[PDB]
């Protein structure tokens, strides 16, 4: 049994499984819902004349990087594309809400098709689920690659949008002609994205095809559990967030100075942060600073939550902590 | 531990770290955590210093302990001790932080993995790691492995100085250094015959040769200790207990800390002037000090000052802690001190 | 019988001739310091530049004054609210010249007074009685803190504090009347009613008891409460006047129909205040 | 009805609230209703002062105090202490009135309808005074709320409009603080500053960076302390060094409130930074120095300074008592050792010369907002000191047992050895 503030722990029960699924659907809807809503407000408050890195526009610069209303650079000519994208996301939200409600109270209480039905300790089930999600992720990566091939994204060195070699095995070694966090070539971005999409699809095929092996069942001491699985996912998320924050802070090819502002300086007081290196008005920060700092600190607390859930997954109980401090008064 | 006579002693939380002296898994966990703390300090402090670096101010004037140490060993220093590119310091600190995270993960892993004792764990191969506070064979093998790691580290330093180069204040710029090898000159530095004084080494070639020698010695000793059980006389002399080994290690560390403290204040080659600052002078009032030999007016203290004084104190109090732990492990209980002002003799084993 | 326990049992003990207690631990040194410095600076002490104008004003016995006219002059006008410890002084003679002894006395005395209130509570506790003598004592405490601490704070310098002397008190009263018209402030009227009525009720109660002795509890409650409440009110009145929130003012109230002004008693009172004020204010 | 009479409680009607000591639900209702009263007063007074506001006259001439608090936070103000539109004041007042309505509803509901003693309904809300852990946890929760509030104020000062900084160039201006102070040496220098004229304890803060950093620091500490209270037990010595009853906790709160009231009086009377003189009017020091400088301006136009006790350049006369006063309109005419005469000869910009006379007229007929606040809260602080003493003594006696009188047959004084 769980209290109301910890109410979602009730979904941990395999007794009510499908409702659990509903929650996740709802989350994604909410996520994509925000993608609409935010943009709309941004499109309301976005002045065209001002530099795009002054007012609170985060998604608008992201679209600007992906073409979408940019010409010779520093060019805004149609705010209708942004509204179109936001509307698409917000409309998808309604579908996802419908599915969430179908599983929440209309669908079965417990999945126990049954092919979707799984258990917390069924490594083949999780293996095939993992394969399918990897296949979709790699598919999205290859879709981005196709977008590069056909539409082509903004480039600062060329000053305009443009469409498009695997030395990735050297980028991975961070050889001085590398340190991917400093990529400045569209071909590098496209080739690496092709590579990651291919590898993701290969891994998805493999995981659907092949069950978890004993050699890797040795190391996974406790992750075959709800808390363990959640913890590993959260840790992965935190890792990704750190990498994205560093990319946003440093990289300028992907994040152009036009819509994001100049690069950030990494500073450290008691805790790390990123400073503007831009002569913006006092009290204002470039969108790049907002993105990097909020992303980084969200990832940091994701790491803390990963530690919490992982500790709870192994043999540890936090409610014992005061009792210990009771004995050693 | 010690537990004079009465076993199952109860420790307060202030002395609560003596509770796990008998739990091998927890012992491992504590020490992995400590090493994580050390490497985390290295990386995080590197970044903390990089944040406030001023190219205008000379390096030693500002309060640093890590930028001079990195700049000494290559790592983005131009001619005349100029910090040209400040990115390699960032890379070094970042690698240190990643290593710290790995170590801390291992620490929590062992603190929660299995039984407190490593004998009971049914891993059947972790039981290969359970040790005792009495058996000198296993501890000899452990000593051998750790010496192997130290020798491998000295070798890595030799290689990195041979290939990447290393700063040379006498040359005035980063430069590859030929690894010397002259056992005669090594021993002449051992005797401190008038030409060669160990704390006044002038050529990085001599330093490199000595490091090559140290690497060879450590690797050979590691092999020897892994293969060979301790001789009986070493069982006659040394007591076999955990606190005794802590005492031995503490004495060694105190000596090394004092040596490094004296090294910082005097040698100019291995501690270049442009990075750490001008040499200190040892003073002795009530307690030893290192005078800056420079006007602290509007310049604070050089980094060499801070390093030398901190490590003098670290060495001294490591010696005092060694005395405390050796006195306990030999059998002396300090409660008898309370009997000082009485007619009862203040003395036992 | 730990040494600390023995000490505590000594101080918090009801067998001393005078109770000490933890509050008395602070009370005794501060009161002794204040008394000693007051005696010394009242017998003999140099003239003090009260106006901060390099011109001194004497107040000691050895410099000519007697008990009625002697006083301890407030610290100099130039110091303001600055604490002036001896060790923070250029020279001892100068430190006297600026009026440091006044500061020493008043600060030690105020700390001792508040600790004396605490000591009253503490002994009431130790004897097993309801602990509300201190509440009654809090009224004159408030009055002293008003004249010595709060009024200078509102006025920005201790030079406006009350002198420690019989004639200094009267000079303070007249300057206060000149600058704030305290008589026509209702809180001082409450205070006057409080003291006069307290004397009336004391005389009545004493006469009744001593005549018949040859809810009745509420009688003694009212005796205790009345003057205390009135003194609280008048202390608060002084404190408010320390922040330029002056009393009533009815000058120039009645005017003739054509436009002339007909005098009332308030105008006479204002003219008296004018005289007191213009004799004050050395320059302008 | 039962328990609402003297016989069934022992308390006369004039001490009626005492009966509420052990009736958890009704006591909570009373607290909620009283909070509703406070916020109702806030909203109602805000609306009144807005309805009577006059844009030409200054706030301090106009006679508004709740408006000046909002003006300091910069709600609808402009450079030089000028209002732009009194709408946000109306917004705040209306929000407070609505919140008061909700709180009053909750208070009535718990007073009459809801459970009388939460102990019967549940146990998280059922509390007894002599449960030390429960009281610790409740204190911790409310500490966390205070910490969130302080951090909210800092966040407003840093991202949402900021505060009216009266040290901005050319008179005050609404600013957003971007460089909060966080050096601990500054914080210790503030705490261990002399409360006397030798500086000022915390009242001597003069820049807004220190204010924002201080609120950041205190909010962090409040959240941490609340968590600590929730997670730990009272130490043995703590359990042995307090009194554990409702009245004792009330007395502790009274003492804290008395201290805070005195400090607030000090702030409102000596501080011109967090109480901008543009709104509350000049302080006494500011008024005296402005009068001196305006007379000096007139005397230099038609064709007086002196040395400090430390030897600087200061004004002359009574105003020497304010020799160390620092002000925004006076600071530009400073020097290494006091305001130089040469600077005063040709450095008086027009707005400073206007502020000097504007402050000289309004020396605290006319009563400054500072006078009202200072007098009212000094009286409140004194009476809360008296209440602290009353309730602390009562708590100590009642815990001991001799609160209702001395026992006739076991009187303690009758057993002590005569001192003579
Ligand atoms: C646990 C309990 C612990 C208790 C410990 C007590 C330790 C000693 C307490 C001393 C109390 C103050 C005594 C008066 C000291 C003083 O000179 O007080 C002055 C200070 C403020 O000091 C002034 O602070 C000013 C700050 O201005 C500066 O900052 C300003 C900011 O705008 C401006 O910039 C200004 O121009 C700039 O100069 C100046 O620095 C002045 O020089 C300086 O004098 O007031 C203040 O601290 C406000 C608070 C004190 C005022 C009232 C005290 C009343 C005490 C209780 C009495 C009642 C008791 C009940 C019984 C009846
Ligand atoms: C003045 C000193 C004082 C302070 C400041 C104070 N108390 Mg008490 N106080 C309580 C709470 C309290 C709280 C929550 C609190 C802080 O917020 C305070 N107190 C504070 C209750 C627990 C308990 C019961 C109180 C109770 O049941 O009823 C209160 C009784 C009355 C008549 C309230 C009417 C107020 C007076 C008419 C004052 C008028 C002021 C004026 C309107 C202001 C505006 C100006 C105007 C002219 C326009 C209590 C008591 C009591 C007393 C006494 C003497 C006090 N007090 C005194 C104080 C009980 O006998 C009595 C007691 O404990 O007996 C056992
Ligand atoms: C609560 C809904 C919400 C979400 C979760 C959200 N924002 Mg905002 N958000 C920003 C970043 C941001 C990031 C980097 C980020 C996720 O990483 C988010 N946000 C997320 C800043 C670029 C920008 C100011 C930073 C700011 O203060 O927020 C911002 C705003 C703003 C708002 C508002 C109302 C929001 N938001 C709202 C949200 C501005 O006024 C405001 C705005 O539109 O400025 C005109
Ligand atoms: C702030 C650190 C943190 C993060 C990053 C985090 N959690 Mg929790 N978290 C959950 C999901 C979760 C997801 C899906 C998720 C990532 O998307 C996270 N969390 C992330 C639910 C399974 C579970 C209940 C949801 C809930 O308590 O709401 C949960 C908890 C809980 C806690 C605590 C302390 C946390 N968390 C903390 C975190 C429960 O009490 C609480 C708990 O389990 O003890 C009662
Ligand atoms: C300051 C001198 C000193 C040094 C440098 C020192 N110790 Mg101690 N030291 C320990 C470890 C230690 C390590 C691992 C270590 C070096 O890395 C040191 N110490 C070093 C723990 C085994 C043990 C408890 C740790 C603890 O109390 O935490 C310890 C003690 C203790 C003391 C005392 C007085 C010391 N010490 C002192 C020192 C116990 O009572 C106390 C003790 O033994 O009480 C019975
Ligand atoms: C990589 C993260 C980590 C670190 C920091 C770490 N270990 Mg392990 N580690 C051991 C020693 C060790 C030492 C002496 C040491 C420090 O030098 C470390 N570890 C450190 C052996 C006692 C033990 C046998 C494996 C072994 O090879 O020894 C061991 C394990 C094990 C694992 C795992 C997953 C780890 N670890 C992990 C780590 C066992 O399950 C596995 C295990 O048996 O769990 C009970
Ligand atoms: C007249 C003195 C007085 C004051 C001013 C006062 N109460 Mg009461 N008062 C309450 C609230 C209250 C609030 C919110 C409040 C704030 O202004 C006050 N009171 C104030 C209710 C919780 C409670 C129910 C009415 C109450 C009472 C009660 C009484 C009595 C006699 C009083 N009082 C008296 C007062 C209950 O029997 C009676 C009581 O305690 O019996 C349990
Ligand atoms: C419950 C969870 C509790 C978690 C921990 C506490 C969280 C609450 C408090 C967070 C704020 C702490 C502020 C410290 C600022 C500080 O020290 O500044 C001062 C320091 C140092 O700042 C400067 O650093 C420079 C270094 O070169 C300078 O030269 C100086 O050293 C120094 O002044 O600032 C930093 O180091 C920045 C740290 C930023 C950390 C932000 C964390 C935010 C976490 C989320 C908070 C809630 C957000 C809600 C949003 C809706
Ligand atoms: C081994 C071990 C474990 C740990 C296991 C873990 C967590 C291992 C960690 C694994 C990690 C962190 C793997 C990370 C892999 C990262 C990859 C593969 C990165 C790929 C990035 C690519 C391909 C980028 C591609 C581009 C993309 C971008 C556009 C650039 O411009 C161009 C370019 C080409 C660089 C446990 C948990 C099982 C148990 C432990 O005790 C021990
Ligand atoms: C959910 C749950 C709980 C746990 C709850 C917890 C602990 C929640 C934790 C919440 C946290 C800590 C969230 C953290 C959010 C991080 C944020 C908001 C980041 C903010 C960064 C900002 C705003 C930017 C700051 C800048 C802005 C600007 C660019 C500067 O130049 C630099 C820089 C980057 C610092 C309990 C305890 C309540 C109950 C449990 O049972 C369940
Ligand atoms: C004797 C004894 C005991 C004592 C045992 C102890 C503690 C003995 C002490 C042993 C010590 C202090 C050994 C120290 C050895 C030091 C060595 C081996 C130094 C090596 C340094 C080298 C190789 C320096 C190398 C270079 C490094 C540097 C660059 C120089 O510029 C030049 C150059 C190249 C020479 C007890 C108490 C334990 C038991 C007793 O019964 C018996
Ligand atoms: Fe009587």
């Amino acid at each position: 049994e769980y209290p109301w503030y910890s109410g979602n722990s009730r979904l941990e029960d395999p007794a009510v499984q499908g409702k659990w699924l509903a929650a996740h659907i709802a989350q994604i809807a909410l996520i994509v819902f925000w993608v609409g809503l935010n943009t709309f407000s941004e499109n309301q408050a976005f002045d065209t004349s001002l530099p795009m890195f002054d007012q609170g526009l985060v998604l608008i610069p992201h679209l600007a990087a992906l073409g979408f209303g940019v010409g010779s650079g520093g060019v805004v000519t149609n705010t209708f594309v942004f509204t179109q994208i936001g509307a698409i996301h917000m409309v998808s939200s309604f579908v996802l809400f419908g599915g969430a409600y179908f599983h929440a109270k209309i669908g079965p209480s417990v999945l126990a098709t049954d092919q979707f039905a799984f258990s917390w300790d069924d490594p083949k089930k999780l293996g095939y689920i993992l394969g399918h999600h990897l296949v979709l992720i790699g598919t999205g990566a290859l879709l981005f690659v196709l977008w590069i091939k056909f539409h082509g994204i903004y480039d600062p060195t060329i000053g305009e949008v443009r469409t498009v070699g695997d030395v990735v095995l050297k980028y991975g070694w961070f050889t001085p002609g590398y340190n991917c966090f400093f990529v400045d070539n569209l071909e590098d971005l496209a080739s690496g994205h092709l590579f990651i999409g291919l590898v993701d699809i290969a891994g998805g095929i493999f995981h659907i095809n092949v069950a978890p092996l004993p050699w890797s069942k040795v190391v996974n001491k406790y992750t075959y559990s709800p808390d363990g699985l959640l913890g590993t996912a959260i840790g992965g998320l935190a890792l990704m967030g750190f990498i994205s924050a560093y990319f946003c802070a440093v990289n300028t090819l992907v994040y152009p100075v036009e819509f994001f502002g100049p690069a950030l300086e990494v500073k450290f007081g008691i805790a790390p942060y990123f400073k503007d290196t831009a002569d913006l008005a006092d009290g204002f920060y470039t969108s790049r600073a907002w993105l990097a700092n909020i992303t980084y600190y969200l990832a940091f607390y994701m790491l803390q939550g990963h530690l919490y859930h992982t500790l709870k997954a192994m043999g540890f109980k936090f409610e014992d902590i005061p009792a210990v401090i009771a004995r050693d008064t | 531990m010690q537990t004079y006579g009465n076993q199952n002693v109860e420790y307060g939380w202030w002395s609560g770290n003596s509770r796990f002296t008998d739990f091998s898994a927890q012992f491992l966990a504590a020490h992995i955590g400590q090493i994580a703390s050390m490497t985390f300090f290295a990386g995080s402090i590197t970044l903390f210093e990089l944040s406030r670096y001023n190219p205008d101010i000379p390096l030693y004037a500002q309060g640093f302990v890590c930028l001079p140490q990195l700049s000494r060993v290559g790592f983005g220093v131009g001619a005349g001790g100029a910090v040209v590119d400040t990115y390699p310091f960032f890379a070094v600190g970042m690698i240190h932080l990643f290593a710290a995270a790995v170590f801390g993960s291992g620490a929590i892993f062992h603190i929660l993995t299995g039984p407190k004792v490593l004998a009971d764990s049914d891993s059947a191969a972790s039981q290969r790691f359970h040790f005792e506070w009495d058996d000198f064979e296993t501890q000899g093998r452990i000593l051998g492995h750790h010496l192997l790691f130290l020798g491998s580290g000295a070798l890595l330093f030799v290689v990195w100085a041979a290939t990447h180069g290393i700063y040379d204040p006498n040359v005035g710029e980063v430069r590859a250094v030929s690894p010397g090898f002259d056992i005669v000159r090594i021993f002449k530095y051992g005797w401190a015959t008038p030409g060669f004084n160990p704390f006044f080494v002038d050529n990085l070639e001599d330093v490199m040769g000595g490091h090559l020698f140290i690497a060879l010695i450590d690797i050979a000793g590691g092999i020897y200790h892994i293969l060979v059980k301790p001789w009986p006389y070493t069982e006659r002399i040394f007591t076999k207990s955990g606190e005794a080994l802590l005492g031995y290690a503490l004495g060694g560390l105190g000596l090394m800390g004092l040596v490094a403290a004296y090294f910082c204040s005097v040698n100019d080659v291995v501690f270049p002037v442009e990075f750490f600052g001008p040499v200190l002078q040892p003073n002795l009032g009530f307690l030893p000090n290192f005078a800056d030999t420079l006007d602290v007016s509007a310049s604070g203290h050089t980094s060499r000052f801070w390093i030398a004084n901190f490590h003098y104190f670290w060495g001294f109090y490591c010696i005092q802690g060694h005395l405390f732990h050796a006195l306990r492990a030999s059998g002396f209980d300090f409660r008898v001190l309370t009997k000082f002002f009485t007619t009862e003799t203040v003395e036992l084993g | 019988a730990s040494a600390w326990e023995r000490f505590c049992s000594f101080i918090t003990s009801t067998n001393n001739r005078l109770y000490i207690g933890w509050f008395g631990v602070l009370m005794i040194p501060t009161l002794l310091t204040a008394v000693t410095c007051f005696v010394i600076a009242f017998i003999g002490a140099p003239p003090v530049d009260i106006d901060g104008i390099r011109e001194p004003v004497a107040g000691s016995l050895l410099y000519g004054n007697n008990i009625i006219t002697g006083a301890v002059v407030p610290s100099s006008n130039a110091i303001g609210l600055h604490l002036y410890p001896i060790w923070e002084a250029a020279s001892l003679d100068e430190w006297l010249y600026n009026g440091g002894p006044y500061q020493l006395i008043i600060f030690h005395y105020m700390i001792g007074c508040i600790c004396y209130l605490g000591r009253q509570w503490e002994y009431s506790y130790r004897l097993g009685m309801r602990p509300w003598i201190c509440v009654a004592y809090s009224a004159p405490l408030a009055a002293t803190y008003s004249v010595f601490l709060i009024y200078p704070l509102g006025q920005g310098s201790f030079s406006d504090g009350m002198p420690l002397g019989i004639s200094g008190t009267f000079n303070f009263m007249f300057v206060f009347q000149a600058e704030h018209n305290i008589l026509m402030h209702p809180f001082h009227m409450f205070g006057v009613a409080g003291v006069l009525g307290g004397s009336l009720f004391a005389a009545m109660h004493g006469s009744l008891v001593s005549s018949t002795l040859v809810n009745s509890r509420s009688l003694h409650f009212f005796l205790g409460a009345w003057p205390v409440v009135c003194i609280w009110l008048t202390a608060m009145g002084i404190s408010t006047m320390a922040f330029n929130l002056n009393g009533f003012n009815f000058n120039h109230s009645i005017v003739d129909s054509q436009g002339n002004v007909v005098n009332t008693w308030a105008d006479v009172l204002n003219r008296a205040n004018l005289g007191f004020e213009v004799m004050h204010e050395r320059n302008a | 009805a039962a328990g609402y009479d003297r016989a069934t409680t022992g308390y006369g009607w004039w001490a009626g609230n005492a009966r509420l000591t052990d009736l958890s639900g009704q006591l909570t209702g009373a607290h909620i209703a009283h909070a509703g009263m406070i916020t109702f007063w806030a909203g109602a007074m805000t609306l009144f002062e807005v309805s009577h506001f006059i844009p030409e006259k200054p706030m301090y001439e106009q006679g508004s105090i709740l408006l000046a608090h909002l003006a300091a936070e910069g709600f609808g103000v402009g450079p030089g202490g000028e209002v732009i539109s009194t709408y946000p004041y109306f917004v705040i007042g209306a929000i407070h009135l609505i919140a008061s309505a909700v709180l009053g509803f909750g208070g009535l509901y718990h007073t009459f309808r809801g459970p009388a003693k939460f102990e019967d309904y549940s146990d998280w809300w059922g509390y007894d005074w002599e449960d030390k852990e429960k009281m610790m946890q409740i204190l911790g929760i409310h500490l966390i709320f205070l910490g969130i509030g302080a951090l909210a104020f800092a966040a407003k000062a840093m991202f949402f409009g900021g505060l009216y900084d009266p040290w901005a160039p050319g008179g005050g201006n609404v600013r957003l603080i971007t460089n909060p102070t966080w050096n601990l040496g500054t914080f210790l220098g503030y705490i261990t500053r002399s409360p006397w004229g030798e500086g000022g304890w915390i009242v001597s803060v003069n820049n807004l960076e220190d204010v924002v950093g201080g609120h950041l620091l205190v909010g962090v500490h409040y959240i941490f302390g609340g968590v600590f209270h929730i997670l730990v037990k009272p130490w043995g010595w703590v359990r042995r060094a307090y009194v554990w009853s409702g009245e004792a906790y009330l007395s502790y709160s009274l003492g804290a409130l008395y201290m805070c009231g005195m400090i607030a009086v000090g702030y409102v009377w000596f501080n011109n930074t967090v109480y901008p003189s543009e709104f509350y009017g000049p302080t006494a020091a500011e008024a005296s120095q402005a009068q001196a400088m305006t007379f000096l301006i007139r005397d230099q136009r038609l064709g007086y300074l002196m040395r400090s006790p430390s030897g600087e350049i200061i004004f002359g006369g009574e105003t020497m008592r304010f020799w160390d006063f620092r002000g925004p309109w006076l600071e530009p005419l400073r020097g290494p050792n006091g305001l130089d005469l040469n600077k005063l000869r040709n450095d008086i910009q027009p707005w400073q010369a206007r502020r000097a006379a504007e402050y000289m007229t309004h020396a605290p007929n006319y009563v400054s907002p500072r006078s009202w606040l200072s007098t009212s809260h000094f009286c409140l602080a004194f009476f809360f000191f008296v209440g602290h003493i009353w309730h602390s003594g009562r708590a100590r006696a009642a815990a001991a047992g001799f609160e209702k009188g001395i026992e006739r047959k076991t009187e303690y004084a009758l057993s002590l050895p005569d001192i003579d």
